[PDB]
């Protein structure tokens, strides 16, 4: 559940600074370099967070440390 | 089917002071589940002895108890005026209790129903189960039904089967029999009792009986 | 005295014991002390072994419909017999002879007691849980004939002195304020609990509901998964509490086995085959298993939308020390 967790908390702080900047730097900062920059970054780094933070410890414990008729009664006086 | 326990000694002249013994015979093996029980004239069965060699708390120390096989055994060492009574036998290891004849240590139509209340008080439905006998004029005790509330499970003899229905409000901390169709053998007198759970010491406490004159 | 006896299927091997229940204190386990009789000698050179094991076995619906089930073997021990003793080993010797052997085990403090889980309809084989067994073989593979299996039950009981009164309050601003309490912190099974609940209410909003429940959390340590929890016996009470004003109130509840019968999972005393047990006991802490406790949760609905405040109360349920063996079946 932690690597849920902390996928989450990754992408949603990522598609944060990723929307406002999207929308911004289109005709301010530049147009074609920066907006497309900006949305190839933010897709890959999503999908790498994922794989680093909920794979990657699967891919730790896989490859290295793969260690893991009766019953009766007497009187005994 | 019914373990007869069978109590040989219909009467015992037992003079004062005197080693007294009584034996109990049953039919099968109830292993070490046997109680006995003193009723004075006129008044409730008392508990003396569990598990044939237990000494149940506030008796003196003169009732032993003993078993060798299916052979059970009462003995009262030094006899005294106060213990003049009858002495029952019971085992309680199958359903039906099946209690013993006594030993006698001497120097409204059926369609008519009616109810009885048991007055409990200390006591709690699930903790503990509830027990009701009956004993005709000139007869051995006779067990009518049992409750328990803890498993949820109640029982009733062979010939009360149809006709006889026991319930417990837990509010109240009450039992009731509800008789509905009364037969022949219904003229006696009913006893209320209770018994411990998860473990069976004998039936400890006893009601009052309440005498029933039904069947004409 | 009585002990007990069991006789091997081709009847040549028998074992005596003298209990069926270890209890454990904080001092050491009660020793298992027992004797084994080959009364004739057809084991020419083959010797009688004599194993104490302790066994962990848990299995979920989901984890059945996957496939997937656990089984661990955690204290195992094996003797020699047939190659100081206490006064029942030696009498046993003196009433059975020369081919009595006298065997003995010492459980070590802080291992798992008998514990089972309430299996539902579907499956009909062994309980999940963990148990005790004593298995006398003659072996110089393990085989049936020969073989005699005796099940035995480590139990703890309830502690002579009781501990102090469980009280716990809790405050809320948006303010209100709520507290409670219990009579002791040790109960007996079948026995009422008795709550006292007092809540101050000087918000503009009320209180519509008041909820009380038993709940029963069982830890399974070994092979990490979830703790169950239960609502083993609830009471729901309509009661309003005006702004600026108190309430305070008692209230008294049960739990029991007859309305639980249906829940599977529910953790319960060792059975030695299938007889009826009630709850299980709260595990004193003081392992390595299924380690219960109980709760009781007091909780306000308050106002509309609406949240609610809650206090949760922890005691102990356990048996008083017998003076008698538990008999381990019904007893009518």
């Amino acid at each position: 559940a932690k690597p849920i967790g902390f996928t989450m908390y990754t992408t949603c702080i990522i598609w944060l600074a990723f929307i406002p900047i999207f929308f911004g730097t289109a005709q301010s900062a530049e147009k074609m370099y920066i907006q497309t920059t900006t949305l190839t970054v933010s897709m890959s780094l999503s999908a790498s967070v994922s794989l680093g933070m909920l794979y990657m410890p699967k891919v730790y414990i896989i490859i290295f440390h793969p260690e893991q008729t009766n019953t009766s009664s007497t009187k005994t006086t | 089917g019914d373990i007869q326990m069978t109590q040989s000694p219909s009467s015992l002249s037992a003079s004062v002071g005197d080693r007294v013994t009584i034996t109990c015979r049953a039919s099968q093996s109830v292993s070490s589940a046997v109680a006995w029980y003193q009723q004075k004239p006129g008044k409730a069965p008392k508990l003396l002895i569990y598990s044939a060699s237990s000494l149940y708390s506030g008796v003196p120390s003169r009732f032993s108890g003993s078993r060798s096989g299916t052979d059970f055994t009462l003995t009262i060492s030094s006899l005294q005026p106060e213990d003049f009574a009858t002495y029952y036998c019971q085992q309680y290891k199958y359903v039906p209790v099946t209690f013993g004849c006594g030993t006698k240590v001497e120097i409204v139509q059926p369609g008519g129903s009616l109810r009885l209340s048991c007055a409990a008080s200390g006591f709690n439905v699930y903790s503990s189960s509830i027990h009701w006998v009956r004993q005709a004029p000139g007869k051995c005790l006779e067990w009518v039904a049992s409750i328990s509330s803890y498993y949820g499970y109640t029982y009733y003899a062979d010939s009360v089967k149809g006709r006889f229905t026991i319930s417990a409000d837990t509010s109240k901390n009450t039992a009731y029999l509800q008789m509905n169709s009364l037969r022949a053998e219904d003229t006696a007198v009913y006893y209320c009792a209770r018994s411990r759970q998860f473990w069976y010491s004998g039936l400890d406490y006893w009601g009052q009986g309440t005498l029933v004159t039904v069947s004409s | 005295t009585r002990v007990f006896k069991k006789a091997s299927p081709n009847g040549k091997l028998t074992v005596y014991l003298g209990k069926r229940d270890f209890v454990d204190h904080i001092d050491l386990v009660d020793p298992v002390d027992g004797v084994v009789l080959v009364d004739p000698e057809y084991l020419k050179e083959r010797r009688v072994y004599v194993t104490l094991t302790c066994a962990f076995r848990y299995g979920r619906e989901d984890l059945d419909v996957l496939g997937l089930t656990f089984r661990k073997d955690l204290f195992v021990a094996n003797v020699q017999s047939f190659p100081p003793l206490t006064r029942l080993q030696e009498r046993l010797i003196k009433k059975l002879g020369e081919h009595a052997y006298p065997f003995t085990f010492e459980i070590p403090p802080n291992l798992p007691c008998s514990v089972t889980l309430q299996p539902g309809p579907e499956d009909t084989g062994k309980a999940c849980g963990v148990d005790y067994e004593v298995k006398a073989f003659c072996a110089e593979k393990i085989h049936k004939r020969n073989s005699v299996r005796l099940v035995i039950e480590k139990v703890q009981y309830a502690p002579e002195r009781p501990g102090p009164q469980p009280t716990a309050e809790t405050t809320r601003q948006f303010p209100l304020h709520l507290e409670a309490s219990l009579d002791k912190e040790i109960y007996y099974h079948g026995e009422p609990i008795s709550v006292n609940v007092h809540v101050t209410n000087n918000t503009n909003k009320t209180v519509k509901k008041i909820k009380i429940s038993v709940r029963q959390y069982a830890d399974i340590c070994l092979f990490n998964t979830a703790q169950y929890k239960c609502p083993v016996a609830m009471e729901e009470a309509d009661d309003t509490v005006a702004p600026s004003s108190t309430f305070c109130k008692v209230y008294t509840l049960t739990p029991f086995l007859a309305n639980n019968r249906e829940k599977r999972g529910l953790a319960l005393d060792g059975k030695l085959k299938h007889e009826d047990t009630n709850l299980a006991s709260s595990t004193l802490l003081r392992i390595l298993g299924i380690i219960v406790s109980y709760k009781v949760k007091v909780k306000l609905v308050v106002s509309r939308a609406s949240s609610d405040v809650a206090v949760e109360l922890p005691f102990t349920l356990m048996h008083p020390k017998p003076k008698e063996e538990p008999p381990h079946r019904e007893v009518p």
